[PDB]
RNA sequence: GGAGCUGUCAACCGAGCGUGGAUCCGAGGAUUUCCGAAUGGGGAAACCCAGCACGAGUGAUGUCGUGCUACCCGCAUCUGAAUAUAUAGGGUGCGGGAGGGAACGCGGGGAAGUGAAACAUCUCAGUACCCGUAGGAGGAGAAAACAAUUGUGAUUCCGCAAGUAGUGGCGAGCGAACGCGGAACAGGCUAAACCGCACGCAUGGGUAACCGGGUAGGGGUUGUGUGUGCGGGGUUGUGGG
RNA sequence: UAGACGGUGAGAGCCCGGUACGCGAAAACCCGGCACCUGCCUAGUAUCAAUUCCCGAGUAGCAGCGGGCCCGUGGAAUCCGCUGUGAAUCCGCCGGGACCACCCGGUAAGCCUAAAUACUCCUCGAUGACCGAUAGCGGAUUAGUACCGUGAGGGAAUGGU
RNA sequence: GCGGAGUGAUCUACCCAUGGCCAGGGUGAAGCGCGGGUAAGACCGCGUGGAGGCCCGAACCCACUUAGGUUGAAGACUGAGGGGAUGAGCUGUGGGUAGGGGUGAAAGGCCAAUCAAACUCCGUGAUAGCUGGUUCUCCCCGAAAUGCAUUUAGGUGCAGC
RNA sequence: CCGUACCCGUGUGUGGGCGCCCGUGACGAAUCAGCGGUACUAACCACCCAAAACCGGAUCGAUCACUCCCCUUCGGGGGUG
RNA sequence: UACUAAAAACACAGGUCCGUGCGAAGUCGCAAGACGAUGUAUACGGACUGACGCCUGCCCGGUGCUGGAAGGUUAAGAGG
RNA sequence: UCGGUACGGUUUGUGUAGGAUAGGUGGGAGACUGUGAAACCUCGACGCCAGUUGGGGCGGAGUCGUUGUUGAAAUACCACUCUGAUCGUAUUGGGCAUCUAACCUCGAACCCUGAAUCGGGUUUAGGGACAGUGCCUGGCGGGUAGUUUAACUGGGGCGGU
RNA sequence: GGAGCUUGACUGCGAGACUUACAAGUCAAGCAGGGACGAAAGUCGGGAUUAGUGAUCCGGCACCCCCGAGUGGAAGGGGUG
């Protein structure tokens, strides 16, 4: 799971890979986006949301 | 994490005494169950 | 505007218009089969087939005509299941979008050949190329910038600086900045502390100690605290609110 | 104030269409001006003690991995992105090329900002020590046609009485 | 030849669903019944019946040898002879897998007459120490094929002429 | 096109035949009292396989603590108990 | 092996081994999701051989695999 | 449970002086009347029938510094003795065991789906803070991609330089 | 060949030549300082000579105030060995 954080825009970063011999190739840094059940009130539908840990730290924190 | 504890919990202690939540226990056990709230500005309400 | 027209290609007929203003020029408007974003459904594009409503017509089914009918987003609003609160959904309504365009711009993705007398780092290059995405230009911008003791006082662009200091299997090669001189030269609104209110959560469900401050009194009642929201205020670095 | 070009039977200022120059817009559009309409203010400016609050938060900064800036992780600052941790509001915080004390400068994590600059599908007017039909756009002529190709695509020749 | 972006499974390779074709003969399994056999079985000989990745042999699909053709009648054929021909079959319609990938009863062959990685366009005026070309004249003067070093000996730099 | 069939559909026609509506016929509720069944089933029970601890027997070892004799280079094993 | 080469090459049956305990293994795809399979150890994918008959000898040293933990070596992180 | 950070506490080896065996040294060369009382009885880590320290009871107005035959032995005041071992007050890593509360379940039933075997929601049941995933990091790895693999070579190769 | 004492198997320079494509290599009288042998004159800048070696970049040790990205320091860089 790496798809863009639904409520921030934390997309993947793209770049290279500095090998020991410096033969760089393409790689990307995916954000730690986890699938959580999200509600809008005490006891809501608990739909679904792939969201980053920084939002688990502040924002849409339900469970 | 500093949550205003509103229920007698063995882990944390007496209601309104203190709090040392390990950044997640309260997130998925106190805040969804209605046992504690976020100490945003309620510290004045508690004391 | 004016006496000749009926376009040309290919040029021979026919029959007509015209000084009362034709042909011709330019604008606006109407009409605008069918396909194509094509979008009532569907599709071998230019084909077929439906539904709703109005109306024409046949002695009546058939047929025709004019309108409406995709999706997604957002806005207002009714209902709001499984499941009770309640939401997702569903329903109705009004706007916008959807695809093209010759080049130009931004962000982001991201090569090889070549060169390196081979060649991997590297270079050719963040070009070509795909998507997104605008605009008539855009981007960038109002100093958490430069200088280094004289200070300047938003950004951008051309030219110096310079093929330098520098960086590089110190190889091929790459390549600035400060500062100076020019073009055009504009800087202005918001958040937050606070205050008065609406919504919201607790307390007091009473002695709240508030009701524009205060005085003399009264009622003693919605006081207090706090989340969201509207409107005042405040928007700055010699620090300011 | 017309000798620019072109055409007319051959080399035209005075033959012709035109040029110089001056006129010229109902209506529509664009621009500008005028009036209406819309919309802001019953001041916080100034002197002062400094008790208290505030100046953009999972941000800054730190660590690791990467990008890029002359700067090829190197002693590697500034800037951007990802991942964990994770501060403060003026005796503050960041920068001034590892870094540290002092000094100058500006107060980030919120928004907008025309001109100068670049470009030409297309439409005007003009130019040319540019071409003259095997050249110029491939295309002066039924031209992106005939034709070739499953198709994407490739892609002619023919001017002159 | 390399890279990107696109295009083609309408021939061919494989598969999928769905219809069809296979004249006419030959052989005559199991099963069944009878008789013999055994208490039954095992076993033998008969009749019906009729199966086989069965046989000979047409259409049909192939392409084994030879001859012919070979600027051919044809960018892979013909004639005379052969193999399979009720099956792992053939063939049409319809569809899909598409390029560092597909497919393959496996040959490194087929993928629109080209496959030890298809085609078109773009990068691209690709590059090559290599081959071929490099357009009118005249006048003066006039070499080397030696030496050093070279991921170098068919090239180049410096020296010598 | 002459002649003869078949299918879908509309409207007109005859009379028949059925039903609307009335009428008729057949099933047929509705509550209350009792009583059942256990039907579900709190509990509890029959079976019911599993069974937290605690006790134990063996199992080998490249685990380890102790020991017998055998070896050495000194680091290490045997059948063992 | 169209377009020089049809066989002694290939291929199935048969016989072994390896792997797989279920959105299995393996493959396609980055993932989702498919195939395998509307199957699940008498099944499935993979490797060698290629009916039947008799058989399939010796060798675990090297390199593979499958199991093992004493020690050694042993990144980051922690600590410093 | 193991192993740790900080810290309040009775506090630790018959190796040597010996009523005096704590790595050691000390606001005091006594902590006053202001200490767990040299009585038998009996035994706790050391255990040496010996002790600073003891181990439980007590003839309830004194062990004694100031009665050293030693490092000045009187530290159950101090460095709170290195204070092990340990009694535990906060903190904390790993492993061990369990749970439900995140999370997971092409595990069952139900809902606009009466338009579905996908999805989505609920409930239930079972795994379960593991796994998968993100960052960093080690290993493996011709399955994949890009390159190299010298020369006079008495043609080239082997050879030798 | 042999014996006694020693460390010039040094420092900063070295005109001028050979040789050579270039880099590179090779010799050098004599001078300043300071020292060894020598009573002295004088010899000594390794071995009777020629073979015993390896360009550049980068990195490491010691040393020299050479700089020190505002200043004073440091990191780092620079010079000599």
């Amino acid at each position: 799971m790496a798809a863009v954080c639904d409520i921030c825009g934390k997309g993947p970063g793209f770049g290279k890979s500095v090998s020991h011999s410096h033969r760089r190739t393409s790689r990307r840094w995916d954000p730690n986006i986890q699938t959580v059940h999200a509600v809008t009130r005490p006891g809501g539908n608990k739909k679904r949301l792939n969201v980053c840990t920084s939002c688990i730290k502040a924002g849409k924190i339900t469970r | 994490m500093k949550l205003i504890l509103t229920a007698d919990v063995d882990h944390l202690g007496s209601i309104g005494d203190t709090v040392e939540v390990k950044d997640g226990y309260g997130r998925n056990f106190l805040l969804p169950r209605g046992l504690a709230i976020v100490a945003s500005r309620g510290a004045q309400k508690q004391a």
